[PDB]
C-alpha cells in the first residue's frame, strides 16, 4: 500500500505521510486473519526499473534484496480495466524465470 | 617469465582478507562491541596468522 | 536460451550483498525461462499466478 | 576530538522506549537470601521491537536492610546494552524470560554484601541483523533523515554497520546499480547517496 | 544422565508465540546389535540384501 500525504487511516496507523505527495511512502498492511497493522518499508526512489519475487520469500527490485521472507505460494494483481492500465502498463515484458 | 614476475601479490591480499577463528575481521566491531582481554586473544591469533 | 544481441539493459546481478564493477564469475541465477509475456492488458481484471 | 558522521537507509524518525525492569529483595529473608525477584520488559515476561528507531531502560530495585548491593551480569552474547545503544542498526529482534532457540541468554547477580551474592534470573533475546532496528542513545527531534553527516574533515562514521576512522568525499563518477562499494579486503570505499544518488 | 544427548521441543500456538515442552536424553555408542530401520524387514532370515 503506497501513499502521498494522502492517508485515510495510515496518517492515524503513524504519521500522516512523513514526506509531501512526490515522495510516496508506502507500506504493507500486515493483513491476516487474526491481526492488522501497518509496516513501513520506504518511500519511492528517484528509479526503479524491474521487479523479481522468489519463492523463497525475498524480493529483489532493480536488483539488492531489500527483504526476505518465508516460502511464497502465490499472488494476485489488478488495477482496473480503465484504459491506459494495460496502455501506460510498466510492464513492457515478463518472464517466468528460474534458476 | 612474465606471467610468472605478475605473481605472488594476489595471495596476500587474499590472507589478509580472511577472518581465521575469530568473531569479525574488523578489530574495531569486537572492540567496541567487547571488552579487553577476549579480542586480545583473538588479535594475537590474527597477528600471527 | 537467451538469444543473442538483447541489451539487458535493466537485468542485474542477483547479489544479496557487495556491489562489483567489473569481473567475471559463474553463479546460480534465475535466468531459466518457462514462459515470457510482454505488454500485458488483463491484470487489471484481478489476474491471479 | 573526533567529529562523528552517521548515515544509514534515509528514512524519518520514529523512536520507542522500552523499559526492563529488575526488582529484588533481601531485606527479610536472610539480609543476603532473597524474598522474591521480579523482572519486567515494558511489564511483559516477553516482547519484540516496534519502531525502527528505540531505546532501552534498565531499572534496577533493591530491598535490603544494608541497603547496598554490587551489581554485576554474565552474558552468552557478543553485546550488552552499554553497546547496543550506541547506534547499533539491525533487523529483528525480540526478548523473553523464557527459554528460546537462537536467543542469547544473559544473567544478572548482585552482592548484598552480607557475604553472599545471588543471580536473578536468565534473559532470552532472539535476533537477526539488518537495517531495520537501530539502538540509539536518545532520539531525534523532528526530523525526517536521521542520518547526519559531514565532508571536508576526517570524521569517526558508522555506515549500514560498517564503522570507522576516515575522512570522506564526493566525486561525480556515477553508476546505475549498487549503493556500497567495499574494497576487496573488505573497506567500503565509494558509495552513493540513496535518496539523491550522489 | 552422564553424557546424554539432549533434544527440545518448541511449539507454537499461532498466537505469535513459541514454548519449550521438555528435554530428552541419550546414551549410544556405535556397533552392530541393533539398528533403526524405517520399516520392519519380513520374509528374511539374513537380513542384509545386496
Ligand atoms: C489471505 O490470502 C488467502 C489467499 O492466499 C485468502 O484465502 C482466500 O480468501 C477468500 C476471501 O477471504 C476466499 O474466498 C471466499 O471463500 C469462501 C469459502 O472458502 C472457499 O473458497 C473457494 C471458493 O471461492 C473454495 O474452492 C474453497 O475450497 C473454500 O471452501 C467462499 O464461501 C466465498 O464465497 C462467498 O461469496 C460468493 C460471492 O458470489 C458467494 O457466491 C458465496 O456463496 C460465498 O458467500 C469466497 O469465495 C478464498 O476461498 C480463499 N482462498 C484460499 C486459497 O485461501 C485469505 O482469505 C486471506 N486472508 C484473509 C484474512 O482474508
Ligand atoms: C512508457 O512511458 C513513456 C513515458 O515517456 C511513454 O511515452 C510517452 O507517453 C506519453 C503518454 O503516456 C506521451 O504523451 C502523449 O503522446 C501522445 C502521442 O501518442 C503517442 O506518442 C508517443 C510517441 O511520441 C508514443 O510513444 C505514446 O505511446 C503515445 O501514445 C499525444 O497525442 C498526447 O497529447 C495529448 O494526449 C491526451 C489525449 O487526450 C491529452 O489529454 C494530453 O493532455 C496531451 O495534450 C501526449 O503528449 C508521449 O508522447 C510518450 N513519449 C514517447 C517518446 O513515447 C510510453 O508510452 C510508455 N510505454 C509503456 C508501454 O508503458
Ligand atoms: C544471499 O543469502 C541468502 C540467504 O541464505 C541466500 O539464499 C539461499 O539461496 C539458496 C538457493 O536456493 C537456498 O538453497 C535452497 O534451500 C532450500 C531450503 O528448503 C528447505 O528448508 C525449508 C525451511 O527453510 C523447508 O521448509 C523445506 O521443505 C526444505 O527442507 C532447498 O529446498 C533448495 O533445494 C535446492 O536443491 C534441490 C535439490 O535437492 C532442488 O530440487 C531445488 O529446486 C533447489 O534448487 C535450496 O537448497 C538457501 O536456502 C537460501 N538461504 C536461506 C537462508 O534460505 C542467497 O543464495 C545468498 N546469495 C545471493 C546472491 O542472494
Ligand atoms: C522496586 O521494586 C520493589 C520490589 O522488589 C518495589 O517494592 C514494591 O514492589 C511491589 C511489587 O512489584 C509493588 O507493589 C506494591 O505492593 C505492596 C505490597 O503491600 C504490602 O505493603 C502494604 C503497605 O505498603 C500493606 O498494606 C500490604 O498489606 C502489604 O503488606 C504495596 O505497598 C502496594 O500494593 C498495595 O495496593 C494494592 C492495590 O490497592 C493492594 O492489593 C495491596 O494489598 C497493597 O495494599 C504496591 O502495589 C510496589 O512497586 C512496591 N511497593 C512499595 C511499597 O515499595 C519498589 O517500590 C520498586 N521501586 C521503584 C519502582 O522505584
Ligand atoms: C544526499 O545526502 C545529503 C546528506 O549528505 C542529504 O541531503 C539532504 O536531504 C534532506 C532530506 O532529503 C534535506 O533536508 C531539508 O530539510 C529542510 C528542513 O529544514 C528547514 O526547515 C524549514 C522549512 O523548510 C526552513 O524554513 C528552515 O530554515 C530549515 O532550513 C527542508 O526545508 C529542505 O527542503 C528543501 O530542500 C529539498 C532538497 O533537500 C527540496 O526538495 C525542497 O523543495 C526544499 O527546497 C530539505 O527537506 C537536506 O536539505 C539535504 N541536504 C543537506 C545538505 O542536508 C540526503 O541524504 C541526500 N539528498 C537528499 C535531497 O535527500
Ligand atoms: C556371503 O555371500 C554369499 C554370496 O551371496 C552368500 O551365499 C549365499 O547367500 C544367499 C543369500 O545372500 C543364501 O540364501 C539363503 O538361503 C538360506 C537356505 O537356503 C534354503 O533354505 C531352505 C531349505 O529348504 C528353504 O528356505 C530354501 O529351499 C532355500 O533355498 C535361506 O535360509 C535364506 O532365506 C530363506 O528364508 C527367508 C525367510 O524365511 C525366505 O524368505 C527365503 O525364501 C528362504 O527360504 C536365503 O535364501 C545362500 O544360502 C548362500 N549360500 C549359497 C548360495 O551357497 C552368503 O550367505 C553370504 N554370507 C553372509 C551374508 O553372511
Ligand atoms: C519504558 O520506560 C519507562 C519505564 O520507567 C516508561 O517511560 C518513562 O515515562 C516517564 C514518565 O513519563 C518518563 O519520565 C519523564 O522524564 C522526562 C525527562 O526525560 C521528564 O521531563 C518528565 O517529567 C518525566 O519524569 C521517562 O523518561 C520514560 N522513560 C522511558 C525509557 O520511556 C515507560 O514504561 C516505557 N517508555 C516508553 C513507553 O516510552
Ligand atoms: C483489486 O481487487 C481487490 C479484491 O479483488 C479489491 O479490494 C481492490 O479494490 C482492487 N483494486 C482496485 C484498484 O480496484
Ligand atoms: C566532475 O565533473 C567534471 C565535469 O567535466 C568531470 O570532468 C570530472 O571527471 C568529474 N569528477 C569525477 C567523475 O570524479
Amino acid at each position: 500500500v503506497c501513499s502521498n500525504s494522502s492517508n485515510p487511516h495510515l496518517a492515524t496507523f503513524a504519521i500522516p505521510l512523513g514526506a509531501t505527495q512526490v515522495p510516496y511512502y508506502c507500506f504493507f498492511k500486515v493483513d491476516t486473519y487474526n491481526s492488522t497493522v501497518y509496516k513501513f518499508l520506504a518511500v519511492l526512489p528517484p528509479t526503479v526499473r524491474e521487479i523479481v519475487i522468489t519463492k523463497y520469500g525475498d524480493v529483489y527490485v532493480n536488483g539488492f534484496g531489500y527483504l526476505h521472507l518465508g516460502l511464497l505460494d502465490a499472488v494476485t494483481i489488478n488495477f482496473t480495466g480503465h484504459g491506459t492500465d494495460d496502455d501506460v502498463s510498466g510492464f513492457w515484458t515478463i518472464a517466468s524465470t528460474n534458476f | 617469465v612474465v606471467n610468472s614476475q605478475g605473481a605472488a601479490l594476489t595471495q596476500l591480499t587474499v590472507q589478509l582478507q580472511h577472518n581465521f577463528q575469530a568473531i569479525s575481521s574488523s578489530i574495531d566491531d569486537i572492540y567496541s562491541r567487547l571488552d579487553i582481554l577476549s579480542a586480545d586473544v583473538q588479535v594475537d591469533r590474527l597477528i600471527t596468522g | 536460451h537467451i538469444p543473442e544481441g538483447f541489451s539487458f539493459n535493466n537485468w542485474f546481478l542477483l547479489s544479496n550483498d557487495s556491489t562489483l564493477v567489473h569481473g567475471k564469475v559463474v553463479s546460480n541465477q534465475p535466468l531459466l525461462v518457462n514462459c515470457l509475456l510482454a505488454i500485458p492488458k488483463i491484470y487489471g481484471l484481478g489476474q491471479f499466478f | 576530538e573526533q567529529p562523528i558522521s552517521f548515515v544509514t537507509l534515509p528514512s524519518f524518525n520514529a523512536h520507542s522506549f522500552v523499559n526492563i525492569t529488575v526488582s529484588a529483595s533481601f531485606g527479610g529473608h536472610s539480609g543476603a537470601n532473597l524474598i522474591a525477584s521480579d523482572t519486567t520488559i515494558n511489564g511483559f515476561s516477553s516482547f519484540c521491537v516496534d519502531t525502527r528507531q528505540f531505546t532501552i531502560s534498565l531499572s534496577y530495585n533493591v530491598t535490603n536492610s544494608y541497603g547496598y548491593v554490587s551489581n554485576s551480569q554474565d552474558s552468552n552474547c557478543p553485546f550488552t546494552l552499554q553497546s547496543v545503544n550506541d547506534y547499533l542498526s539491525f533487523s529483528k529482534f525480540c526478548v523473553s524470560t523464557s527459554l528460546l532457540a537462537s536467543a542469547c541468554t544473559i544473567d544478572l547477580f548482585g552482592y548484598p554484601e552480607f557475604g553472599s551474592g545471588v543471580k536473578f534470573t536468565s534473559l532470552y533475546f532472539q535476533f537477526t541483523k539488518g537495517e531495520l532496528i537501530t539502538g540509539t542513545p536518545k532520539p531525534l527531534e523532528g526530523v525526517t533523515d536521521v542520518s547526519f553527516m559531514t565532508l571536508d574533515v576526517c570524521t569517526k562514521y558508522t555506515i549500514y554497520g560498517f564503522k570507522g576512522e576516515g575522512i570522506i568525499t564526493l566525486t561525480n563518477s556515477s553508476f546505475l546499480a549498487g549503493v556500497y562499494y567495499t574494497s576487496d579486503s573488505g573497506q567500503l570505499l565509494a558509495f552513493k547517496n540513496v535518496t539523491s544518488g550522489a
